[PDB]
RNA sequence: CUGACUGGGGCCUGUAGAGCACUGAUAGGGCUAGGGGGCCCACCAGCCUACCAAACCCUGUCAAACUCCGAAGGGUCCCAGGUGGAGCCUGGGAGUGAGGGCGCGAGCGAUAACGUCCGCGUCCGAGCGCGGGAACAACCGAGACCGCCAGCUAAGGCCCCC
RNA sequence: UGCGUAAUAGCUCACUGGUCGAGUGGCGCCGCGCCGAAAAUGAUCGGGGCUUAAGCCCAGCGCCGAAGCUGCGGGUCUGGG
RNA sequence: CGCCUCCUAAAAGGUAACGGAGGCGCCCAAAGGUCCCCUCAGGCGGGACGGAAAUCCGCCGGAGAGCGCAAGGGUAGAAGG
RNA sequence: CGAUCAACGGAUAAAAGUUACCCCGGGGAUAACAGGCUGAUCUCCCCCGAGCGUCCACAGCGGCGGGGAGGUUUGGCACCUCGAUGUCGGCUCGUCGCAUCCUGGGGCUGAAGAAGGUCCCAAGGGUUGGGCUGUUCGCCCAUUAAAGCGGCACGCGAGCUG
RNA sequence: UCCCCCGUGCCCAUAGCGGCGUGGAACCACCCGUUCCCAUUCCGAACACGGAAGUGAAACGCGCCAGCGCCGAUGGUACUGGGCGGGCGACCGCCUGGGAGAGUAGGUCGGUGCGGGGGA
């Protein structure tokens, strides 16, 4: 979909004045524009768990203008696991680098046979028009077994969409299963003791 | 990747800027032969010669002699004297010695 | 202009150089008052001592 | 009463240090034979009125003012300007 | 249990445990996630003991993601000795783990599955934690 | 007048933090020599692996003796403020060379000790003089020349002991 | 789904029908508290005693309080007259 | 128990513990002076005996080789051959 | 030129032991006792709920791990005491803690009864006599409602023993 | 003073790798020879000399391209000099001044000094 977000401008305010307030501090930019922003942290909250760097959000400003964005990058707090700033990436009409949500679809057979689909990449790295911007890009994993895996080579993209990422890169896997019968081989495992690198006269 | 030409002539000229004189600098063509006179620590050229610039004859041996002596009439005109000899990366040896006597035999000093 | 400046928190405890600030600016007893020429130099030594003491620009 | 026997270090041992590093810098005043620099290998190189000992030392060779250059790929260097 | 195969040293000093987690603070693999509330000292033991927790409940299915690792040299002098005489002996291995670390995470198993599993993990452990699920703030990472 | 300290300017540095490009460590996946095993074979090859797994790649991390990076500060020189129980020179007289608590930075110890060993600072030592902290060298307040039945404050307090 | 039998049967959860008439059930975060809390002569926050505090958090005004500072008088040394 | 290298050492210097790791008590008549010349390890492909690795050829390859010996610094625009 | 003067600033050219037959000067600058600080070790109590218990995680149990309390063990440290703080065990005389051995009151039980098991409340009183050994302890004999465990300078030598 | 080339410096990859295109009149190179100077642990490959038929194939120079490499903000954070608080601790906050690294946007297929030859 196309996300709506009330946003506003700051010049001089401290980061932790705003925050204290309820309001991300954040950043706009693209080739031609850089200004400093913040968004209300509950609204961006509500809009970014659901558009998340995968879907264009709107940003509506106070002088009128209404900017069409990417979030380009999100700062976490890594005590508190909490946004602190937002990078929103204003779209030009040239095409863009964006991640776009990888679905897959079917159950692999490996599945079925108790196995587990490692979801490598959720989303995909792309070239693609502003305009042109799937939704998501599915891909048939129901012929997987343990263990088999897919590649971005696999991927079959949508048109306007260039793959921005190596062919080669792993996109998902079928592993096998957390068994508990694997426990007492692991428990009466001895493991030898670490060696020491040899240094000077012996190496 | 150096070449060996290229590391014979930062090799040779290191040890000559070293010495802080004034360099002769000789490059050798296959048809001609050039000198400059360099002062290193302005980056400026202070005189010249060269036997393309003196519509110089055949044997490049002789041509080189007599470019050394242009290079020397010139050079003390200006009051240069004293210089240092930068074969770069040539051997001291024919077209470019020819060129160091010629300079010499014109006061050139070195 | 000029600076007031009034010692009004005592140094001892406090690290040497920031008693020899003090000393810079002239100041050697709790409440002393100095008035001082307002130059950068003069005013580093205020501000080293700031949570010793009490400014006033005068004049 | 009950002490335990020990074992022992076979550490324990370490150099003098050597008072390495720069000993003049950029616009002091030297004269001629004064240390600018006290080095293990090249570090920094000679430049202009700079000589260099057999143990990489780098001294001044004229009375004058130290100057420090870094020339990229080409090194730190040290010059001294004649007065 | 988890430690190096080789190493450079043999013994570490101890450092100091300041400061929230370095990295590994997003859900990177699993959908679920065990996050360390306070610094501490993880032994390979404990980390076996959460690990083993997991895969017990678990029976069989799922994926247990270990995105810590002991590589740090545990020390003891014998008993009853006297300081002195040089450092102790390795008498173990342990991760250090700061706050916001992403200890374990699970997939391939229901939200129930994970939450009790990681739950239980976490009584193995000598800290507090806190569950977490992959977000979209996990994935801009 | 050169001092501590301070303003400006230049140069030196590899710590905090961070990073993984080097030296090592490292979970998983991918790719993939070499082994384990399984069909097939001895006639020399061939296929198969939910096995261990080098190199390489991806994702995600670790390091006092790792660093592609890298602060705050620190050091030093120049010019300026700074007249202070400042500084510099020569010489006479010493005492001290058992320290200790606390804060911060590390090592050792057990992320023990009124532990121990260094660094920066502080106080006690020598301020066991004064106010606060119930009492209490080093915590907070503050540097006691003498006198006053005068006033303002500091920390801490303002129900009674008070 | 739980309880039961060796099994059985059961009562029941999820569940749907009626009566009632407006809320109900489940997470998560914050402040302050509760348990977890056993040691040796007699107890106690320094004591008394304190509960819209005489406790804790936020915001104030006033006062008390030292050998610090001021006022007044004096000594001595140093510097300037 | 003297000496060297790294770390501890808190980005100048210095800095302790029966703290963490290694080395020295030699050597070289060239392994010294100077002049001239030359450039590595490693990967892939090709080549009798010949091999993971002998010597040869081609391409890639800035320094990961080398520098008598520990470690560190330095270093091919040589300190290496 | 002659140095493993290597205890490497190198006392002589030239040097090892022993003392419970010992002596003097000193030190609580430094050990053994006891205290103190600490609590690794020790003792006790908890968290988690794998798994046992025919069935059933929790009657009784509690894998791997996790958190505490106490200050009775063995130590760590070296802070008062070396111009002396008598040190094991016993006897005598107690007094205190309660994590309770018995007696009193309880809940759960895989409690039919009787007898047990386990936890909770409870410190008022009680908690035997012998054989061995210096013993503390422990084992054993015969009983008992029971034959508790700890603190008090491992309580108590200006009270005794030795 | 403008454009091309040849020397030779400076900044130190925004200058490099790769791909493509282009240049021989001039210059440069390959080239033609090995008598002569000089030369190969063998080799005229190199070094060197004497040349001038050819070719810009190699090299070099000059363009274009962003796959790699290199450079890289703004914003925010870590950390921190100085000043204060809190926690039994491991550790955690506030003020004031300073402020990364990673990453994002984006930049880059160089710029410039001196002399010489040619051109307009
Ligand atoms: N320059 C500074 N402000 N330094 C503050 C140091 C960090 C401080 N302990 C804090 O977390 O608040
Ligand atoms: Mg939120
Ligand atoms: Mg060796
Ligand atoms: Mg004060
Ligand atoms: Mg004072
Ligand atoms: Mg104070
Ligand atoms: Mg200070
Ligand atoms: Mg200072
Ligand atoms: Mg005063
Ligand atoms: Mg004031
Ligand atoms: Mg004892
Ligand atoms: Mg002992
Ligand atoms: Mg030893
Ligand atoms: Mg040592
Ligand atoms: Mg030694
Ligand atoms: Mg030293
Ligand atoms: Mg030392
Ligand atoms: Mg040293
Ligand atoms: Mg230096
Ligand atoms: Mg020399
Ligand atoms: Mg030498
Ligand atoms: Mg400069
Ligand atoms: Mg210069
Ligand atoms: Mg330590
Ligand atoms: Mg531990
Ligand atoms: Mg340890
Ligand atoms: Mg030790
Ligand atoms: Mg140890
Ligand atoms: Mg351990
Ligand atoms: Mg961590
Ligand atoms: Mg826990
Ligand atoms: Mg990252
Ligand atoms: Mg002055
Ligand atoms: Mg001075
Ligand atoms: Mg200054
Ligand atoms: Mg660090
Ligand atoms: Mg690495
Ligand atoms: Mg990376
Ligand atoms: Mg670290
Ligand atoms: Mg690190
Ligand atoms: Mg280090
Ligand atoms: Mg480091
Ligand atoms: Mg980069
Ligand atoms: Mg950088
Ligand atoms: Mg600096
Ligand atoms: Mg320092
Ligand atoms: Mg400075
Ligand atoms: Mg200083
Ligand atoms: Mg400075
Ligand atoms: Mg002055
Ligand atoms: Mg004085
Ligand atoms: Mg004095
Ligand atoms: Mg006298
Ligand atoms: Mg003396
Ligand atoms: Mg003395
Ligand atoms: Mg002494
Ligand atoms: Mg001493
Ligand atoms: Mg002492
Ligand atoms: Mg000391
Ligand atoms: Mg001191
Ligand atoms: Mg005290
Ligand atoms: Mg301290
Ligand atoms: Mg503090
Ligand atoms: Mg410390
Ligand atoms: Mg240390
Ligand atoms: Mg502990
Ligand atoms: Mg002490
Ligand atoms: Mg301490
Ligand atoms: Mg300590
Ligand atoms: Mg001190
Ligand atoms: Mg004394
Ligand atoms: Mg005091
Ligand atoms: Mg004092
Ligand atoms: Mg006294
Ligand atoms: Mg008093
Ligand atoms: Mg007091
Ligand atoms: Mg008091
Ligand atoms: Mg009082
Ligand atoms: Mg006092
Ligand atoms: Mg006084
Ligand atoms: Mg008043
Ligand atoms: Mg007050
Ligand atoms: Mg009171
Ligand atoms: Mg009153
Ligand atoms: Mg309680
Ligand atoms: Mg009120
Ligand atoms: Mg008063
Ligand atoms: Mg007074
Ligand atoms: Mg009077
Ligand atoms: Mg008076
Ligand atoms: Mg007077
Ligand atoms: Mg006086
Ligand atoms: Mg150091
Ligand atoms: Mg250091
Ligand atoms: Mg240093
Ligand atoms: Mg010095
Ligand atoms: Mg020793
Ligand atoms: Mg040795
Ligand atoms: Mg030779
Ligand atoms: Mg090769
Ligand atoms: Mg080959
Ligand atoms: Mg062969
Ligand atoms: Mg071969
Ligand atoms: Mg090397
Ligand atoms: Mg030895
Ligand atoms: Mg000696
Ligand atoms: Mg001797
Ligand atoms: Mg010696
Ligand atoms: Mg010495
Ligand atoms: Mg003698
Ligand atoms: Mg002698
Ligand atoms: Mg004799
Ligand atoms: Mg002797
Ligand atoms: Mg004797
Ligand atoms: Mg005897
Ligand atoms: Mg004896
Ligand atoms: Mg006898
Ligand atoms: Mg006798
Ligand atoms: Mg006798
Ligand atoms: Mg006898
Ligand atoms: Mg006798
Ligand atoms: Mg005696
Ligand atoms: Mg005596
Ligand atoms: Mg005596
Ligand atoms: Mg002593
Ligand atoms: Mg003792
Ligand atoms: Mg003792
Ligand atoms: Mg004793
Ligand atoms: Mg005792
Ligand atoms: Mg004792
Ligand atoms: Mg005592
Ligand atoms: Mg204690
Ligand atoms: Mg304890
Ligand atoms: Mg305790
Ligand atoms: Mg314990
Ligand atoms: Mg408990
Ligand atoms: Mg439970
Ligand atoms: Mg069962
Ligand atoms: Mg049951
Ligand atoms: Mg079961
Ligand atoms: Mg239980
Ligand atoms: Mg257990
Ligand atoms: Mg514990
Ligand atoms: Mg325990
Ligand atoms: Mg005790
Ligand atoms: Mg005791
Ligand atoms: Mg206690
Ligand atoms: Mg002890
Ligand atoms: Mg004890
Ligand atoms: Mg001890
Ligand atoms: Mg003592
Ligand atoms: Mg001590
Ligand atoms: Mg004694
Ligand atoms: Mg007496
Ligand atoms: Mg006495
Ligand atoms: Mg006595
Ligand atoms: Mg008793
Ligand atoms: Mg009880
Ligand atoms: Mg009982
Ligand atoms: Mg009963
Ligand atoms: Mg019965
Ligand atoms: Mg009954
Ligand atoms: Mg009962
Ligand atoms: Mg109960
Ligand atoms: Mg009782
Ligand atoms: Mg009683
Ligand atoms: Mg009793
Ligand atoms: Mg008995
Ligand atoms: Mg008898
Ligand atoms: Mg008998
Ligand atoms: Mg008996
Ligand atoms: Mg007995
Ligand atoms: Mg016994
Ligand atoms: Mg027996
Ligand atoms: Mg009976
Ligand atoms: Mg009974
Ligand atoms: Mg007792
Ligand atoms: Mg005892
Ligand atoms: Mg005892
Ligand atoms: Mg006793
Ligand atoms: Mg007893
Ligand atoms: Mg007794
Ligand atoms: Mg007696
Ligand atoms: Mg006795
Ligand atoms: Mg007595
Ligand atoms: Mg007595
Ligand atoms: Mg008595
Ligand atoms: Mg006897
Ligand atoms: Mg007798
Ligand atoms: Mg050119
Ligand atoms: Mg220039
Ligand atoms: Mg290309
Ligand atoms: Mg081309
Ligand atoms: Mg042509
Ligand atoms: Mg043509
Ligand atoms: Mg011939
Ligand atoms: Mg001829
Ligand atoms: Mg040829
Ligand atoms: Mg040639
Ligand atoms: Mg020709
Ligand atoms: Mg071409
Ligand atoms: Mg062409
Ligand atoms: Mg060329
Ligand atoms: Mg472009
Ligand atoms: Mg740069
Ligand atoms: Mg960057
Ligand atoms: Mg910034
Ligand atoms: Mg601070
Ligand atoms: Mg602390
Ligand atoms: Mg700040
Ligand atoms: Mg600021
Ligand atoms: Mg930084
Ligand atoms: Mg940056
Ligand atoms: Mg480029
Ligand atoms: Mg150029
Ligand atoms: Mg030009
Ligand atoms: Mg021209």
């Amino acid at each position: 979909m196309e996300y709506r977000l009330k946003a506003y401008y700051r010049e001089g305010e401290k980061p932790s004045a705003l925050r204290r307030a309820g309001k991300l501090p954040g950043v706009m930019y693209n080739r031609h524009l850089n200004r400093k922003v913040y968004v209300d942290l509950v609204e961006f909250d509500k809009v970014f768990r659901q558009a998340s760097i995968h879907h264009v959000i709107v940003l509506e400003l106070p002088d009128g203008q209404s900017l069409p964005t990417l979030v380009r990058q999100v700062n976490l707090d890594k005590r508190r696991r909490r946004p602190e700033h937002v990078d929103f990436f204003v779209l030009s009409d040239e095409p863009v680098e964006m991640y776009v949500p990888l679905r897959f679809v079917g159950t692999p057979a490996g599945v079925r046979a108790g196995g587990v689909l490692q979801e490598i990449h959720r989303d995909i790295l792309v070239k693609v028009s502003p305009r042109n911007i799937p939704e998501f890009i599915e891909v048939d994993v129901s012929g997987l077994e343990i263990g088999d895996s897919l590649h971005a080579s696999d991927l079959k993209l949508p048109p306007g969409v260039e793959l921005a990422v190596s062919p080669e890169e792993t996109i998902a896997a079928v592993v096998p299963p957390e068994d508990v019968e694997k426990l007492a081989e692991e428990a009466a495992a001895e493991v030898a003791e670490p060696e020491v690198i040899k240094k000077g006269k012996e190496e | 990747r150096l070449t060996a030409y290229e590391r014979r002539k930062f090799r040779v000229r290191n040890r000559i800027k070293r010495t802080g004189r004034l360099r002769l600098s000789v490059f050798r063509s296959l048809k001609h032969i050039y000198a400059q006179i360099i002062d290193d620590e302005k980056g400026v050229t202070l005189v010249s010669a060269s036997s393309l610039a003196l519509k110089l004859k055949g044997n490049k041996t002789e041509v080189a002699r007599q470019v050394g002596r242009a290079l020397a009439e010139k050079a003390l005109a200006l009051g240069i004297k004293q210089v240092a000899f930068d074969r770069g990366p040539y051997k001291y040896h024919g077209r470019v010695k020819a060129l160091a006597e010629g300079a010499r035999e014109g006061g050139l000093e070195f | 202009p000029r600076l007031k400046v009034k010692l009004v928190k005592s140094p001892i405890g406090y690290p040497k150089d920031q008693k020899a600030a003090l000393k810079a600016l002239g100041l050697r007893r709790l409440q002393q008052e100095r008035v001082l020429e307002d130059t950068p130099a003069i005013r580093g030594n205020v501000e080293k001592v700031a949570h010793l003491v009490r400014v006033e620009v005068v004049e | 009463a009950h002490k335990k026997g020990l074992g022992s270090t076979r550490n324990g041992r370490d150099s003098q240090a050597k008072r390495l590093g720069v000993k003049r810098y950029e616009g002091q005043v030297v004269r001629a034979g004064n240390i600018l620099v006290r080095q293990r290998g090249t570090r920094f190189k000679p430049g202009k009125n700079v000589g260099m000992g057999r143990d990489f030392t780098l001294f001044a060779l004229v009375d004058g003012v130290v100057e420090f250059q870094d020339r990229g790929r080409l090194g730190r260097y040290v010059h001294v300007r004649p007065l | 249990m988890l430690m190096p195969r080789r190493m450079k040293y043999r013994k570490q000093q101890r450092g100091r445990l300041k400061g929230a987690t370095k990295g590994g603070d997003y859900v990177a693999f699993g959908d679920y996630g065990l996050v360390a509330l306070e610094p501490a000292w993880i032994t390979a033991q404990q980390i076996e003991a959460a690990r083993v927790a997991m895969v017990r409940h678990f029976r069989r299915g799922g994926k247990i993601f270990i995105r810590i690792f002991p590589d740090k040299p545990y020390t003891k002098k014998p008993l009853e000795v006297r300081m002195g005489k040089g450092k102790g002996n390795v008498e173990g291995y342990v991760a250090v783990v700061k706050p916001g670390r992403v200890m374990f995470e699970v997939a391939g198993v229901t939200e129930e599955q994970a939450m009790e599993a990681l739950r239980i993990a976490g009584h193995k452990l000598p800290i507090k934690t806190k569950i977490v699920r992959r977000d979209a703030y996990d994935e801009a990472q």
